[PDB]
């Protein structure tokens, strides 16, 4: 259930992307 | 590019916390993480919906305020007051 529950990290997502 | 990296760690953070404390409480676990299990664009989308005083918006005050004074240096600078 950890994986399904940490698909879509915005804090691991790059600075770029998240900006 | 800091408001975001400000955002990032705090949601870092509140995930740490939750991911510790899931054990406690298994149940409560399971709505405490949609936030994470939401696509990044809504994850963006509600936490930065802390507009007016409805506060839904899990964000700590400090974060709040550094959008909510930018916000109001835009308006001045855009002559909307």
């Amino acid at each position: 259930v950890v994986a399904c529950f940490r698909m879509a990290p915005l804090y691991n997502l790059p600075r770029h992307r998240a900006v | 590019d800091d408001f975001v990296a400000k955002l990032q760690d705090n949601q870092r953070f509140r995930y740490n916390e939750v991911m510790q404390a899931l054990n406690m409480s298994a149940a409560l676990t399971a709505r405490k993480t949609k936030e994470f299990r939401s696509p990044p664009q809504e994850q963006i989308n509600m936490l930065l919906n802390f507009k007016d005083d409805k506060s839904e918006c899990p964000c700590p005050e400090e974060i709040r305020d550094q959008l909510l004074d930018f916000h109001e240096d835009l308006m001045t600078h855009c002559g909307i007051e």
